[PDB]
């Protein structure tokens, strides 16, 4: 929990992602709203929550040193090859530790924000490590994860 | 940089959810021990009602274990937006 | 009788969730890696929208997960409760 | 997931627990009283879950084939020892496996449905073992699901 100066920067930044008006104060309102952009329904009682865990003085919104104090106290990360395979997973119909090419590129051009069929290639063109056709999505996560 | 990794994982309205809930986990686990092992004659009724007592508070001890879980994944959620400016 | 025993642990609107949310967890985790590992000069702001774009399927992949979980444990209450009667 | 005869009976009885006004079927509405009188708070959607995965015919509600073939899937319990000891951990202040028989007393007497100071007494009396005042809450719990 001892942050360099680089990073206080860099969170300055982040911090004008949540303070939507600018206004020097993150509320719970402004809170709602970067939640609901990134997918997320947070309730009223849960945003509350969230501001009270790093609302240091209990004015009830959050200003910079609440929220880079309380970055420090999370900077650790973990790597997520399981959880990118449980994704992968999803579209594995049969269960069998392989999803074809041909659905592969059907998944990525039909459902989320999509890729384009020549992005598809170029992804199809790594992930099928031995050229036949099949993408084996627990070798190609831990290839990307390396 | 960071790449693909993510924040690493692991109220007063919740606090006194929890304190109630488990005291009545203590209070039913006692009272079914009671009436299951420690009487000559059991009572099926007296039974039943603590056993009902008892789910509901192991269940309210869930129940805010997994809001716990929700809110601190909303908090990483947080923190991850934060750290793609470190990029 | 069953004691302090409960049951064992372990829709559409939560499915188009997942599929929607997986498939864009593909879709960033591969955009991350190609601007990252498959380009001669990286461009981070691209790196950084993607992280974005990453991290939010990825959140809503545990959301869609800590919901299937909170549901199964409604319902285990439910079957708690009606297994009271075998008492 | 095969059922008794008399397993069958007494789930019968179960079932009025559900349908509150005992027209023979469970509605959303039913199933939200029920699950607030044992304090939980669905959401409506979380509660037509519930219902659509036991409601076979999509009629909208459950009925007691779809009751009890649904019982039938999840008959398997299991023992709740580390979930007691959790809950006695909540009142270790010092988290040092110890709560003390006056702490207990204080507990039992303030909190949740509470139990009488008699009650308590007999609770004690059995969770102190070593009649030294104090419950190795670990111990206790394990006697009581042994
Ligand atoms: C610093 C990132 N963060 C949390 O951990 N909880 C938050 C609540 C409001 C704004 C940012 C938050
Ligand atoms: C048979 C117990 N039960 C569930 O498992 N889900 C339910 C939904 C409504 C009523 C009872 C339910
Ligand atoms: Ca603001
Ligand atoms: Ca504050
Ligand atoms: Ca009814
Ligand atoms: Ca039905």
């Amino acid at each position: 929990d001892q942050l360099t100066e680089e990073q206080i920067a860099e969170f300055k930044e982040a911090f004008s992602l949540f303070d939507k008006d600018g206004d020097g104060t993150i509320t719970t309102k402004e809170l709602g709203t970067v939640m609901r952009s990134l997918g997320q329904n947070p309730t009223e009682a849960e945003l509350q929550d969230m501001i009270n865990e790093v609302d240091a003085d209990g004015n009830g919104t959050i200003d910079f040193p609440e929220f880079l104090t309380m970055m420090a106290r999370k900077m650790k990360d973990t790597d997520s090859e399981e959880e990118i395979r449980e994704a992968f997973r999803v579209f594995d119909k049969d269960g069998n530790g392989y999803i074809s090419a041909a659905e592969l590129r059907h998944v990525m051009t039909n459902l989320g924000e999509k890729l384009t069929d020549e992005e598809v290639d170029e992804m199809i063109r790594e992930a099928d490590i031995d050229g036949d056709g099949q993408v084996n999505y627990e070798e190609f996560v831990q290839m990307m994860t390396a | 940089g960071r790449k693909l990794e993510l924040t690493k994982a692991e109220d007063t309205q919740l606090t006194k959810r929890v304190k109630n809930a488990a005291a009545n986990v203590l209070r039913e686990t006692w009272l079914i021990y009671k009436n299951t092992k420690l009487v000559k004659k059991i009572d099926h009724a007296k039974v039943r009602k603590h056993q009902r007592k008892f789910l509901q508070a192991i269940h309210q001890l869930r129940s805010v274990k997994m809001e716990q879980r929700k809110l601190n994944d909303q908090a990483n959620t947080l923190v991850d937006l934060a750290k793609t400016q470190l990029e």
